RNA sequence: AAGCCUGUGUACCAGGAGGGGAACAACCCAGAGAUAGGUUAAGGUCCCCAAGUGUGGAUUAAGUGUAAUCCUCUGAAGGUGGUCUCGAGCCCUAGACAGCCGGGAGGUGAGCUUAGAAGCAGCUACCCUCUAAGAAAAGCGUAACAGCUUACCGGCCGAGGU
RNA sequence: CUGUCCCAACGUUGGGCCCGGUGAACUGUACAUUCCAGUGCGGAGUCUGGAGACACCCAGGGGGAAGCAAAGACCCUAUGG
RNA sequence: CCGAGUGGCUUGCUACCUCGAUGUCGGUUCCCUCCAUCCUGCCCGUGCAGAAGCGGGCAAGGGUGAGGUUGUUCGCCUAUUAAAGGAGGUCGUGAGCUGGGUUUAGACCGUCGUGAGACAGGUCGGCUGCUAUCUACUGGGUGUGUAGGUGUCUGACAAG
RNA sequence: ACGCCACACGGGGUAAGAGCUGAACGCAUCUAAGCUCGAAACCCACUUGGAAAAGAGACACCGCCGAGGUCCCGCGUACAA
């Protein structure tokens, strides 16, 4: 089979072996696209996602890659922005970005700071109990912003009355 | 230290056992045998269950002991070692005469052997014996 | 049910043979972060004193107050960092590359090495910048001895030779820094490795015991009550089940005792001096009296008094650093009494 | 007793009764379920249970699947839906153990278990199109207590 | 449990039979678990000064013979040692009987108390007449 | 149940080599004077190891498998939108299946029961207007309302879907 | 009451170890540096597949040689005592 | 309820192996292992507020102890404990120990027998050989190979 | 020893598990390709042995008419020979 995508006039794609990359307004993304006998590759002004093979397996990763560089190219103009709100109900809990990583302190009185890494160019803006996780690339900013949920993860303790955290708000 | 090698094979992208099965007849022939690249060789199936097998292979012994090498220096060197009758003496001699190298040492690229290239293009499900002796505990020294 | 039981004695520092070299020999060396300097130091183990020490940890609910604490007093006289070998990054390993050596040597540093005559330390140089340029250096490290004739105490005058890495800042510079001490005459002190307070591993052979029982060997229980009057009394059980059918290396038996090589490690330096204040009256028994540049460790240390023991600074360190520990009395009583 | 004792023909036919003494009662209730006063070409559809391998099968099973099939259709059909459901087969052999060692081993009577050849109908329910798929239930829990596997077989229906 | 500011070699064991430094009744201790411990094979349980040991009463007043009670080391025969090096060592063992919340269940305590034992029970020290 | 016990017919071991089966009384080839050349049998042809890294085509991703027979080689009932292949029925460019947007209206909050019940506690009935649709309401929700959606109709999309 | 035990330590005498002299016995189908599995009359240093293995010598405690020692004293059998 | 299995710890069955001998039970001592996990680590569910639990998953690194009766294994009981899990190694382990039980020769009691005497009943007493040839391992040497010496190292592998 | 001293943290990859992006199947979906995490367990870290690693190693200096070694002698930080 064979799939074309067009490219976006924002956009311009390039790519040499596995590697695409995706350069936009509003920055650039690389990845690897590599499984067996599908040959991705920059016709002109489309993008050709092909294979000989026409498999349920192998139907499944050109369906993949096409949504792949579909959301590549969104994300090189438009940009990827998830929403989060941070709850707490006792302890007041206080969301920072330090560096190259998002800092939460006295979550549910913890003496003791949690804090995750933020994912490649993503940025995370802060304003209030409002938490805006944003990039290129939808792999990075979706993980930061998961990554920031899960850093208030409870095991220990019935979570239905121990609600403490941050929140995913808005999906794109 | 100097191996005048009658054939030099590169391994790189290539199926291990079936380079060494043809390094073994060779050998036996009287060919000096010098394999290169030997972290880039490679063997098809899935990962985990390939490793599983060579630190099982790594976890055997006892007293008497069973030396299991961890580099791909050796594993390559034992590999072809389990298709020569390396206890004889024509075996032992011609196991001797075939030496396995991480990279290549010589100024001449070796060649590749028919049938033993792997398509990266057309397989994901293989592994690198770097990547295995990095996972068995070796010290990447290559 | 037969209750469960640890089994007697470690599986880690085997086998339990007599050591090759009398002369400790690091396996492992401390991290590459400050100033490039050597990282290791050595003396003679000369014997033990307590000292009254002002409470030091923070943490401590005796904090400032005065605590006694037991001392091995080492002798740790200058020594000389004679060469400079480079080591080379190959697929094999590390492999020694050149040396650069020296001019000035000690009057008997011959009674151990055949003394260079004829050498060329910047061809040597040369070869090891070249290494560096083409990025194959591996560690760089200084050949040393100690001046055993400097520590009255100790009969030899033959001197011990180890090598010790030097670790620092870029390779380039610790290089340079090699180069100068080692062009110099190599002397160096106690005091340019170390200071008071911080925490370092002590290496050394332990004390010789010769042939000894699988009781004091392996820490294996004596017969007991009725069983050690049958003709069997410091013997164990067996060596061995049925099947499989052979000895496994991991019974404990006879053999040697002692006489190995031992890493203790987090060894606190209580003090760096000079001079006879850590001596004892009647002078430290079967070793003498110590009057010279001298070593207070925290505790014990491996070996028999005039035994060559090594310094290096801690690689694993639990505590952070609490410099120069205030002591407020040696004890120089008698150790005969 | 495990099943595996007595599932297989390994042995002689062994039923007759006027050599045989001291045969255990049968735990089967009931043959014929459901209205057993209607026909069953008063009905549109016709399931049988299929066996697939050859096998004996205890009266303790036959009971055991008749009735968590049965308890089914009526927990679905009410104590007097439309349907009628039969175990054809009944176990006509009997069974012995052995319970002196290997002496004198011809064992004493303790059972009985019927033969069923592979592709026979065991079971064969009869109901209306709306309760097809409620006999075809009762049928996956019966097999769920007999040996063999099985097949549930659709004979008197095409409206699929 | 909190530091003892002290080194102690366990003087006594499981079956020893100690003082009842109190005035409770019972006159003889018998030791018969320590507090906390967990041994090796065939180490028969030790216990020493500064220890909360289980017990059963061997000698005093009907009422308080064959109770099975807690205690709290005080005093030992088997030297301990002190942050100045020093070793201190008792003329006898000795313990006294305590309840859920460590209070002496007597009103006195007879001979002197270690001053360890008072940083680990206070309401015990505050009833000691006698702390060295 | 047994590498169990006890029959029966037969071939074999015993008393049967040699070839094969990793080894291996009775499984396969094979019944054998000596010596020599040749061709096969069972079995095998990537190496160890004599002969293919043989040809056309398909499947498998689990190292399944590379294990005729067997005390010896396990793998079961039950389950599987893992994947490949074949058949039947129905729907579809008069636009299907799914998704998204829009509409989801009135008589009337049906009658009854009830202080109240207004799709949705229970009982009975389950009718007709506007219209391109829209139940006397399929599922949550409320003290009861409210509220949120299913059915149903319209659009966007565009090719197979079930 | 105590080293029976917790829990072992040090010491004493005679051996043990090295040297001179004296100088046996048990045991021996052959081969034999083995180890892990398998196989086999179902409990292999010797068969099969691998693994390991440079030779010789000293001291040791006894895991294996279904270790050595005694034509099983249990059990059954004998037209035995 | 019924149905399907896995293990080879119990018991039973069989009679293949040994009767010119493969030393018993229990215990002990010393070593290795298995996981069907008692604790410890990381998790899921809850009739999960918390605390304390109950149930389940991954997981064998480490730990799983001391005592009273009994020869006991098993088991009962006590106080401690994070917990005081189970099993294999010739029911590991007598050329290692012990010798309390079973099971010689002495004796008593009960039951049976005309009796000698018997008991899958109880009871008191009642023996533990050998100088290691080979192999195995723990430690110590002498030689040869690599192919003049001194000193310093490397690290294939190996152990925790 | 009954006395005294010392014996991590941290990385890397995973299991169960929590998720991200994501298609087969326009939706959904932690999984099919890809990815972020995550056990006292695995690897590294750390300690001990280790040129007989038969690819039997490397470096520096000394020496081949002399470097070095053995015997000898006085002794032990060593030791049954
Ligand atoms: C103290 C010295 C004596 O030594 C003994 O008494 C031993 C402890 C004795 O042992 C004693 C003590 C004891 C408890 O066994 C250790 C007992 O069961 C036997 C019967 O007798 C041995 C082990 C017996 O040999 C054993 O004979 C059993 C019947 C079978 C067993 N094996 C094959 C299972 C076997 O080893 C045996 C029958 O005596 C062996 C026979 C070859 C030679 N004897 C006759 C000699 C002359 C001995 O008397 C002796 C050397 O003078
Ligand atoms: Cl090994
Ligand atoms: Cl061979
Ligand atoms: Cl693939
Ligand atoms: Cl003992
Ligand atoms: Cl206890
Ligand atoms: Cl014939
Ligand atoms: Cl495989
Ligand atoms: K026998
Ligand atoms: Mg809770
Ligand atoms: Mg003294
Ligand atoms: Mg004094
Ligand atoms: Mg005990
Ligand atoms: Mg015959
Ligand atoms: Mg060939
Ligand atoms: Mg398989
Ligand atoms: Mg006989
Ligand atoms: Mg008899
Ligand atoms: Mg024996
Ligand atoms: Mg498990
Ligand atoms: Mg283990
Ligand atoms: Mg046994
Ligand atoms: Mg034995
Ligand atoms: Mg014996
Ligand atoms: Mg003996
Ligand atoms: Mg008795
Ligand atoms: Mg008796
Ligand atoms: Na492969
Ligand atoms: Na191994
Ligand atoms: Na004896
Ligand atoms: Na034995
Ligand atoms: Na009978
Ligand atoms: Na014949
Ligand atoms: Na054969
Ligand atoms: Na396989
Ligand atoms: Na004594
Ligand atoms: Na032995
Ligand atoms: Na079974
Ligand atoms: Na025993
Ligand atoms: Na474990
Ligand atoms: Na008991
Ligand atoms: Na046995
Ligand atoms: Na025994
Ligand atoms: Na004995
Ligand atoms: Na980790
Ligand atoms: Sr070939
Ligand atoms: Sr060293
Ligand atoms: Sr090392
Ligand atoms: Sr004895
Ligand atoms: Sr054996
Ligand atoms: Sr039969
Ligand atoms: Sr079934
Ligand atoms: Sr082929
Ligand atoms: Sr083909
Ligand atoms: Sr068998
Ligand atoms: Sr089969
Ligand atoms: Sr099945
Ligand atoms: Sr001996
Ligand atoms: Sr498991
Ligand atoms: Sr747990
Ligand atoms: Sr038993
Ligand atoms: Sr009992
Ligand atoms: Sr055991
Ligand atoms: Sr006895
Ligand atoms: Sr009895
Ligand atoms: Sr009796
Ligand atoms: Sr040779
Ligand atoms: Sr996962
Ligand atoms: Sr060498």
């Amino acid at each position: 089979p064979r799939v074309e995508l067009e490219i976006p006039e924002d956009v311009d794609a390039e790519q040499d072996h596995l590697d695409i990359t995706v350069e936009g307004d509003n920055g650039s993304v690389t990845r690897r696209l590599w499984y067996p006998d599908i040959d991705v590759s920059v016709d002109g002004d489309t993008v050709v996602i092909e294979s000989d093979e026409d498999n349920a397996k192998t139907m499944s990763t050109i369906g993949t890659f096409q949504s792949h560089i579909e959301n590549m190219f969104h994300g090189v103009t438009e940009g990827w922005e998830y929403g989060m709100e941070v709850f707490y109900s006792h302890f007041p809990m206080q969301v920072n970005v330090e560096g190259d990583e998002v800092v939460i302190e006295n979550f549910l009185g913890e003496k003791a700071p949690r804090r995750t890494t933020i994912h490649g160019d993503t940025d995370v803006e802060i304003d209030g109990e409002e938490l805006t996780v944003s990039g290129p690339d939808i792999e990075a900013v979706g993980q930061t912003a998961a990554d920031i949920e899960q850093l208030t993860r409870i095991n220990d303790k019935d979570v239905r009355v121990f609600q403490d955290g941050v929140y995913i708000t808005r999906k794109p | 230290a100097e191996f005048d090698a009658d054939v030099i094979v590169d391994a790189r992208d290539c199926i291990m056992g079936r380079v060494a099965s043809q390094v073994a007849e060779q050998a036996l022939d009287g060919e000096t045998v010098a394999v290169v690249n030997a972290e880039r060789a490679v063997i098809t199936g899935r990962e985990e269950q390939i490793v599983e097998k060579y630190e099982k292979r790594v976890d055997i012994g006892n007293d008497n002991g069973y030396f299991y090498p961890k580099r791909p220096d050796g594993i390559f060197k034992r590999t072809i070692r389990g298709m020569l009758p390396h206890k004889k003496q024509r075996g032992r001699e011609a196991f001797e005469s075939v030496r396995v190298y991480l990279g290549n040492p010589y100024d001449e690229d070796g060649e590749v052997l028919d049938g033993t290239s792997l398509d990266r293009l057309s397989n994901i499900k293989f592994v690198t014996l770097g990547e295995i002796s990095e996972t068995l505990g070796a010290n990447k020294t290559w | 049910p037969q209750p469960s039981r640890p089994r007697k004695g470690s599986l880690g520092f085997g086998p339990r043979k007599r050591s090759t070299s009398e002369t400790p020999r690091f396996n492992s060396w401390p991290s590459d972060d400050g100033q490039p300097g050597v990282q290791g130091f050595a003396g003679y183990k000369a014997g033990m004193t307590h000292v009254v020490l002002v409470n030091d940890e923070p943490n401590s609910p005796r904090e400032g107050m005065e605590e006694t604490v037991p001392v091995t007093v080492i002798e740790t006289p200058p020594m000389r960092a004679v060469a400079l070998r480079a080591y080379e990054d190959t697929p094999y390993g590390q492999r020694p590359l050149t040396e650069v050596w020296t001019d000035e040597f000690h009057s008997e540093l011959d009674r151990t090495l055949d003394v260079p005559e004829d050498h060329d330390p910047d061809a040597a140089e040369e070869q090891i910048r070249d290494a560096h340029e083409a990025g194959d250096l591996g560690d760089l490290r200084l050949i040393t001895h100690t001046v055993p004739d400097a520590v009255p105490s100790v009969p030899k005058k033959k001197p011990d030779v180890m090598e010790t890495r030097v670790g620092g800042g870029s390779v380039s510079d610790r290089l340079d820094h090699a180069l100068d001490i080692v062009e110099d005459g190599g002397e160096h002190a106690m005091n340019d490795i170390f200071r008071a307070g911080e925490y370092a591993d002590v290496a050394g052979v332990t004390k010789g015991k010769g042939t000894q029982g699988p009781v004091k060997r392996w820490g294996v229980q004596k017969r007991k009550g009725k069983h050690a009057r049958q003709g069997w009394r410091r013997r164990i059980g067996n060596l061995g089940p049925w099947n499989p059918s052979r000895v496994r290396s991991t019974v404990p038996q006879q053999g040697q005792t002692g006489y190995h090589q031992r890493t203790e490690l987090n060894k606190r330096l209580i003090d760096i001096g000079e001079g006879d204040e850590p001596t004892v009256d009647g002078g430290f028994v079967n070793y003498g009296e110590v009057d010279g540049p001298y070593t207070l460790v925290k505790g014990s240390v491996p070996g028999p008094d005039k035994r060559l023991v090594r310094f290096r600074p801690a690689v694993r360190p639990n505590d952070q650093p609490r410099l120069d520990p205030e002591v407020r009395y040696v004890s120089n009583e008698s150790n005969q009494g | 007793k495990p099943a595996s004792m007595y599932r297989d023909i390994d042995k002689p036919a062994y039923t007759r009764r006027e050599y045989i003494t001291g045969i255990p009662g049968s735990k089967i209730a009931q043959h014929k379920m459901g209205r057993k006063q209607k026909d069953a070409d008063d009905y549109p559809v016709q399931i049988s249970l299929i066996v697939e391998e050859t096998v004996q099968l205890r009266h303790g099973s036959l009971e055991a699947s008749r009735l968590s099939a049965n308890r089914h259709l009526i927990k679905e059909l009410g104590e007097e839906g439309d349907y009628k459901m039969t175990l054809r087969k009944f176990p006509h052999q009997v069974l012995r153990e052995n319970k002196d060692g290997m002496r004198a081993a011809f064992g004493k009577i303790v059972g009985t278990a019927a033969r069923v050849q592979a592709g026979e109908q065991l079971f064969t329910a009869y109901c209306n199109v709306e309760d097809a798929e409620h006999v075809k239930e009762a049928f996956r829990r019966a097999y769920n207590k007999i040996t063999p596997s099985c097949r549930i077989k659709v004979e008197r229906g095409e409206e699929l | 449990m909190e530091a003892l500011g002290a080194d102690v070699t366990q003087g006594l064991e499981k079956g020893s039979l100690i003082t009842c430094a109190d005035n409770t009744g019972a006159r003889e201790l018998k030791v018969i678990s320590v507090h906390g411990y967990s041994g090796t094979k065939n180490r028969l349980p030790k216990a020493g000064l500064g220890d909360k040991i289980t017990v059963s009463v061997t000698k005093g007043t009907p009422e308080m013979r064959r109770q099975v009670l807690e205690a709290v080391v005080v005093r030992q025969r088997k030297p301990i040692r002190r942050p100045d090096g020093t070793r201190v060592k008792f003329e006898d063992n000795a313990a006294v009987i305590v309840d859920e919340n460590e209070d002496p269940r007597g009103t006195e305590l007879k001979g002197p108390i270690a001053r360890e034992v008072a940083q680990r029970f206070g309401s015990v020290a505050s009833a000691a007449t006698m702390i060295v």
